[PDB]
């Protein structure tokens, strides 16, 4: 009866434009919010829109058309900080809020000297593990989950030195199999072809 | 604070015949603030069963209401409308006029 | 001021247990509500109250009550936990109710696992791992790595500390956990994070690196069978010293 | 159709005597009260049988939960308005929203305020602005006015959701408010009067006017209120004085959707 759609995803560059959708058919129309939030932490109010037209805010803009039950929100000169999902919300004629499921924006962060490197990290005394990182990649590289059932292997994840003012990716795989190396460790992924395996 | 008075109307639903079945109406408006009073009476002494609307609303912001009770007119039989309000020093009585 | 304080942050439940969430607002709202979040849905009304002195039902009343104790506080109530109440809870407040646009406040949120059985609730265990060599040398930056691994519910806090000092600068933790069985329904999971520091940085003897992970699971109240240890609410961590070698 | 209204009241009052309500809420659909919620009952209740059949009571149950919120919301504003007058006693606040459907498919809205019974607050949704006749009012118009979403929200209600109710509760009640029964006009005589008298129509909107040989006489006719009868239907009059001196031509004009009608007074 009333329904809210949003995409679940959404994936681009850092310092680019991206325009998150949001389209509703509602029984009486009160009001269009969005809302940021961060993973992990609680929703809050980012706009309000209940004409038809586009409201600016800072980095932000949101358009809505009545008639097309139509709103986007416009992301200007992605910060990797603007990883968030993005809730729209529309209050309907007894001024009850229909939620979207929400859209997750995933910000690749600008890699300016990409140094694809495969690390061998040193045992710790208390563990049987061996741990690898893939490190410094360009933010095209994908990293597939392992296909062993005894390798374990997270997905990109992008560190900020502060103070270097750097970014870099990293993914980690670890396992206590004896034949674990991490020259294999990460072979089921597309990996870039000058990646650097230092010497066992 | 301007306070304003009722306008009282006595009259019947149908032009009035005698021996016939009808309704008497007293309709109360224009007034403010809300508190009123409002009896019909029957050769002076108050009707017992009378009925009346819910208070409403006037886009000029006075409230009105309109009492009634089932009657049969006689030749004999003089009705009236007693109404008090804040703006009455005394309630003012209405008689019917037919 | 504060905003929207709730409840506890995170809890285990047995099927059948009873729970009271907690939620206060200091910004002298009218309006409070209570939502339950979900993947792959919108937020759905569970209880809200217009305004002190009275509350109604939203979305999914079924299995909750509330009660608006006084203008501050909205208390949601689970009487007879169930597994398909496993969600996370947040209370918003608002000025009014249908004052056309006001927006809504939310509180920190408060995760709750309802479960048949205790006896899969895992503490995580923590180990560190000290930097490559050869990074350090090709990159004049070492990467220090965190695991925690083998724990159930996914109730953890992870934080760097650096010289007895929580860091934030230089660190990347997993924004969710990996289910160390994908295929099971109640795998237990793991979780990893890196600390990057300068080469200098690491290479100083007396720099020390602690990873503690914060698990939130049993209390004295529950009970325990097992023959291994109860899982109870605790901190677990693991260290490393900075290398001149 | 005729032209049709939607509209909403709600009266709060200071220092209220034993029984009488603090506050009170009624919307209407031309004459007829639709809706009805008080701080004695505090439920949101139908005053009308075609809006009892065809709004579930869930809706009544919504609104209900709403119509406290505004309650205690129209206290607090009372509160601030006659402290801020510095006012003793008790004092009364009222507010109007609604919209006209007009004939011609052009449509209307308003929504202003009152305290003790005179214009307070005025909205202009084309302007975006709060009309304000005083000090006070000036003062509650600068924090309306501070959130420009709350003007555009109103805006919005007015001119889309306002119109759309309207619409729905015309289609409720077709039965009722889209009838015509039209009206029975007499003449007589009551120093000496000509009465002209209608009753038993529906819709309450009738034109009834006096004419002498052809030309109208507005500044010499008295014109009587249209009034309810009690079953439905309404009763007006309009009377003129005649000349004892000289013969003219008196006729009554009564005009009711859209249909004219003359009694010539032989
Ligand atoms: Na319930």
């Amino acid at each position: 009866g009333q329904n809210i759609d949003q995409p679940t995803e959404m994936t681009a560059t850092e310092g680019a434009i991206v325009q998150i959708n949001c389209t509703y058919q509602t029984s009486g129309f009160n009001g269009l919010f969005w809302y940021q939030q961060h993973a992990g932490e609680a929703p809050t109010f980012l706009s309000y829109n209940v004409l038809d037209g586009l409201e600016e805010k800072g980095r932000f803009s949101s358009f809505l058309s009545r008639s097309k039950g139509y709103s986007y929100l416009l992301l200007k000169e992605l910060q990797m900080k603007d990883s968030a999902s993005y809730l729209c919300a529309v209050k309907d004629s007894n001024y009850q809020l229909i939620w979207g499921a929400g859209t997750k924006l995933i910000i690749k962060p600008d890699i300016q000297n990409p140094d694809p490197a495969v690390y061998q990290l040193r045992d710790s005394k208390s563990s049987d593990k061996s741990v690898c990182l893939f490190t410094d990649f360009d933010s095209q590289t994908n990293v597939s989950q392992s296909k062993d059932s005894d390798v374990y292997i997270t997905d990109k994840c992008v560190l900020d030195m502060r103070s270097m003012d750097f970014k870099s990716n990293s993914a980690v795989a670890w396992s206590n199999k004896s034949d674990f190396a991490c020259a294999n460790a990460f072979n089921n992924s597309i990996i870039p072809e000058d990646t650097f395996f230092p010497s066992p | 604070m301007i306070q304003r008075t009722p306008k009282i109307q006595v009259y019947s639903r149908h032009p009035a015949e005698n021996g016939k079945s009808n309704f008497l109406n007293c309709y109360v408006s224009g007034f403010h603030p809300s508190d009123i009073e409002v009896d019909l009476l029957k050769n002076g002494e108050r009707i017992e069963k009378v009925e009346h609307s819910d208070l409403s609303f006037s886009k000029d912001w006075s409230f009105y209401l309109l009492y009634y009770t089932e009657f049969t007119p006689t030749e004999k039989d003089e009705y009236a409308c007693r109404v008090n309000h804040v703006t009455l020093s005394q309630p003012k009585i209405v008689k019917w006029d037919r | 001021n504060a905003g929207v304080t709730q409840t506890p942050k995170f809890q285990v439940l047995k099927t059948g247990q009873s729970m009271t969430l907690q939620c206060a607002q200091d910004m002298n709202h009218n309006s409070m509500y209570w939502y339950r979040q979900d993947p792959g849905m919108g937020l759905r009304l569970i209880y809200y109250s217009a305004s002190e002195g009275t509350t109604d039902k939203g979305e999914v009343p079924n299995g909750y009550n509330v009660s608006r104790l006084n203008k501050r506080e909205f208390s949601l109530r689970l009487e007879s936990a169930a597994p398909s109440q496993t969600s996370v809870y947040f209370c918003a407040s608002s000025v009014w109710t249908g004052e056309g646009s006001g927006e809504l406040f939310f509180g920190e949120g408060s995760r709750l696992t309802v479960l048949e059985d205790l006896k899969n609730v895992f503490p995580p265990e923590v180990a560190v791992f000290e930097p490559s060599e050869a990074e350090i040398s090709h990159t004049q930056k070492a990467t220090l790595v965190c695991l925690a691994t083998g724990f159930y519910p996914d109730h953890v806090e992870l934080s760097w500390w650096v010289n007895g000092k929580e860091v934030h600068s230089g660190v990347c933790t997993d924004p969710q956990p990996l289910k160390e069985q994908p295929a099971l329904n109640d795998s237990r999971y793991a979780l990893s994070s890196r600390l990057r520091v300068s080469a200098t940085f690491w290479q100083n003897p007396r720099n020390h690196f602690r990873c503690q992970v914060q698990f939130y699971g049993l209390s004295e109240n529950d009970e325990w069978t097992q023959d291994r240890a109860k899982p109870v609410t605790q901190i677990v961590s693991a260290e490393a010293w900075g290398r001149a070698d | 159709m005729r032209t049709h209204s939607l509209r909403y009241f709600r009266l709060g009052v200071s220092d209220p005597i034993h029984g009488v309500p603090e506050f009170i809420s009624v919307g209407y659909v031309d004459s007829h009260p639709i809706t009805t919620y008080d701080s004695v009952t505090r439920q949101k209740e139908p005053r009308a049988p075609w809006m009892a059949e065809n709004l579930a009571p869930d809706h009544w149950e919504r609104y209900t939960q709403l119509l406290r919120g505004w309650q205690q919301m129209f206290k607090v504003e009372l509160k601030r308005l006659q402290r801020h007058y510095n006012h003793s006693g008790s004092h009364t606040y009222q507010r109007m929203i609604g919209c006209e459907l007009l004939e011609d498919g052009s449509t209307t809205g308003f929504l202003q305020y009152a305290y003790d019974g005179q214009d307070f607050l005025i909205f202009n949704k084309d302007t975006l602005s709060w009309l304000a006749v005083d000090n006070v009012a000036h003062t509650i118009k600068q924090a309306w006015e501070a959130n420009q979403h709350e003007l555009l929200y109103q805006k919005n209600w007015l001119e889309e959701e306002c119109i759309a109710w309207l619409k729905r509760f015309l289609e409720y009640g077709k039965d009722t408010l889209q009838r015509t029964e039209p009206p029975l006009v007499r003449v007589n005589r009551k120093v000496t009067a000509l009465f002209c008298k209608a009753h038993g129509f529906y819709p309450p909107e009738i034109y009834m006017t006096w004419m002498k040989n052809g030309e109208e006489i507005v500044q010499e006719i008295d014109y009587g209120d249209i009034l309810p009868s009690g079953d439905g239907t309404y009763q007006a009059w309009a009377s003129i004085e005649l000349d004892p001196q000289s013969s003219n031509l008196y006729s009554c004009h009564v005009e009711h959707s859209g249909v004219h009608m003359v009694l010539q007074v032989p």
